[PDB]
C-alpha cells in the first residue's frame, strides 16, 4: 500500500502568517490519463474532515482561496497564505491513484497567541450526588495559553493523587485558548470525613499556582 | 448541495456485525459519485474501508479481509455498510463520504457515527449540577457547570438553556473508567445576571432514551 507521510507533525503559527505542510507519497500519484488523485482535507475539532484541495493543485468546491496545493510525482505541499484562527485543526492528505486508498497521518495546526492565565473554578459535590454514595469535586481551568498546565488536589492541605481524572479541550478558534477539567472522585463517606478541598493550577504565566478552595458545609 | 447522514446502532457486541446506513439528499446515488465508508481511530488515524459507486460497482480495503459488505438501495437513495466479526479494534467513528468518480472532487462527508464494540451494558447517566461556591460569585463573571456521570455508551448531547446559551461554554471530552463515562461542562456568564436569569443544563443520552434538564440552583437559600 502507498504510504503517505506528512510533515511536520505539528505547526504553531501566528494569525496572519503563512503556513506550509508537506505530504510525501511512497509511489507516484499521476495516473494514465494525466490526473493526480491527491487531496488535502481539514478536520476542525468536533467535525468531520472536509475538502480543501483536489487533483493535487485544484481548489475544491467552496474552499477559501487562501489554500494552495502544489507539487507533483511524490511530493506535495499545502500552503495557507495567511492563517486565520478557524484554520486550526488537523490537515490530512489522501491519495486515490493506488488501491487501497490511503491517508497521511495528519498535521495539527495550532494558533500561536499571547500567554493567558487560566480562570480557575472549584465545585463541591452536588447534594444529589451525595445521596448516591459517591462524591466528585470538579475544577475547571479555562481559557489559558499555552496548553501545558498542571493541577494538584489537596484534601485538608495534603496532596491527593488517587481518584483524579483530567480532560482537555482542543484549541478554541474563538480565542485560541485551551481549557481543562479535573475531577477528584471520592466515596461519599470519605468526602464527608474531610473539610477543605483545594485545586491548585500551575501555569507558565505565573510562578505561584492559582489556588481555589472550599470548606465542605460552608456555602 | 449533496448531504450525507449516517445512522445505525452505536453499540455492537464482539463477534457480531455493525450495520450502518448513509442517507443521501440533494443528489441521486445513481449519478457521478463514489460512495465511500471511512473510519477514524484515536490519533488522527483514518482508514478507507471501501465504496459503492453510482453504477453499483464496489471496492474495499484488503485490510478488512472478507468482513465487509457495501450495498445500496436506489429507491431509498441510501447506501450501507456491514462489517462482521467485529472486535474491540473496530471501535471507531464511521463516516460516509461521497467523492466524484471523475476526479475525486466535491468530497462530502456525513457527521460521523461512533460505533463502540463492547459487551458492557447500556447505562443512563446521572446529571449533577455544579453550583459555584459563594466566595466565587462576587466578581464580575461567574462559572457554573454540570457533571454527567456513569453512562455507557457514548455519546451524550449537552446544551445550556436549550442551546440559547452557547457563548462561554466549555464541554470536555468524556473519560472512560470501569465501562462508564463521565463528562463535564462549564458555562461562564456575567455574575450580575445570575441567579436572576436561570441556567439549566440539558443532557440527552440517546442510547438509553433518557433526557435530564437540570436547573443549576445556587448554594445558600433558593
Amino acid at each position: 500500500d502507498v504510504v503517505m507521510t506528512q510533515s511536520p507533525k505539528t505547526i504553531s503559527v501566528t494569525i496572519g502568517q503563512p503556513a506550509s505542510i508537506s505530504c510525501k507519497s511512497s509511489q507516484r500519484l499521476l495516473n494514465s490519463n494525466g490526473k493526480t488523485f491527491l487531496n488535502w482535507l481539514l478536520q476542525r475539532p468536533g467535525q468531520s474532515p472536509k475538502r480543501l484541495i483536489y487533483l493535487g493543485t485544484k481548489l475544491d468546491s467552496g474552499v477559501p482561496d487562501r489554500f494552495t496545493g502544489s507539487g507533483s510525482g511524490t511530493d506535495f505541499t499545502l500552503k495557507i497564505s495567511r492563517v486565520e484562527a478557524e484554520d486550526l485543526g488537523v490537515y490530512y492528505c489522501w491519495q486515490g491513484t493506488h488501491f487501497p486508498y490511503t491517508f497521511g497521518g495528519g498535521t495539527k495546526l495550532e494558533i500561536k497567541r499571547a500567554d493567558a492565565a487560566p480562570t480557575v473554578s472549584i465545585f463541591p459535590p452536588s447534594s444529589e450526588q451525595l445521596t448516591s454514595g459517591g462524591a466528585s469535586v470538579v475544577c475547571f481551568l479555562n481559557n489559558f495559553y499555552p496548553k501545558d498546565i498542571n493541577v494538584k488536589w489537596k484534601i485538608d492541605g495534603s496532596e491527593r493523587q488517587n481518584g483524579v481524572l483530567n480532560s482537555w479541550t482542543d484549541q478554541d478558534s474563538k480565542d485560541s485558548t485551551y481549557s481543562m477539567s479535573s475531577t477528584l472522585t471520592l466515596t461519599k463517606d470519605e468526602y464527608e470525613r474531610h473539610n477543605s478541598y483545594t485545586c491548585e493550577a500551575t501555569h507558565k504565566t505565573s510562578t505561584s499556582p492559582i489556588v481555589k478552595s472550599f470548606n465542605r458545609n460552608e456555602c | 448541495r449533496v448531504q450525507l447522514q449516517q445512522s445505525g446502532p452505536g453499540l455492537v457486541k464482539p463477534s457480531q456485525s455493525l450495520s450502518l446506513t448513509c442517507t443521501v439528499t440533494g443528489y441521486s446515488i445513481t449519478s457521478d459519485f463514489a460512495w465511500n465508508w471511512i473510519r477514524q481511530f484515536p490519533g488522527n488515524k483514518l482508514e478507507w474501508m471501501g465504496y459503492i459507486n453510482y453504477s453499483g460497482f464496489t471496492s474495499h480495503n484488503p485490510s478488512l479481509k472478507s468482513r465487509i459488505s457495501i450495498t445500496r438501495d436506489t429507491s431509498k437513495n441510501q447506501f450501507f455498510l456491514q462489517l462482521n466479526s467485529v472486535t474491540t479494534e473496530d471501535t471507531a467513528t464511521y463516516y460516509c463520504a461521497g467523492l466524484l468518480w471523475y476526479d475525486g472532487g466535491a468530497g462530502s462527508w456525513g457527521q460521523g457515527t461512533l460505533v463502540t464494540v463492547s459487551a458492557a451494558k447500556t447505562t443512563a447517566p446521572s446529571v449533577y449540577p455544579l453550583a459555584p461556591v459563594c466566595g466565587d460569585t462576587t466578581g464580575s463573571s461567574v462559572t457554573l457547570g454540570c457533571l454527567v456521570k456513569g453512562y455507557f455508551p457514548e455519546p451524550v448531547t449537552l446544551t445550556w438553556n436549550s442551546g440559547s446559551l452557547s457563548s462561554g461554554v466549555h464541554t470536555f471530552p468524556a473519560v472512560l473508567q470501569s465501562d462508564l463515562y463521565t463528562l463535564s461542562s462549564s458555562v461562564t456568564v456575567t455574575s450580575s445576571t445570575w441567579p436572576s436569569q436561570s441556567i439549566t443544563c440539558n443532557v440527552a443520552h440517546p442510547a438509553s432514551s433518557t433526557k435530564v434538564d437540570k436547573k443549576i440552583e445556587p448554594r445558600g437559600p433558593t
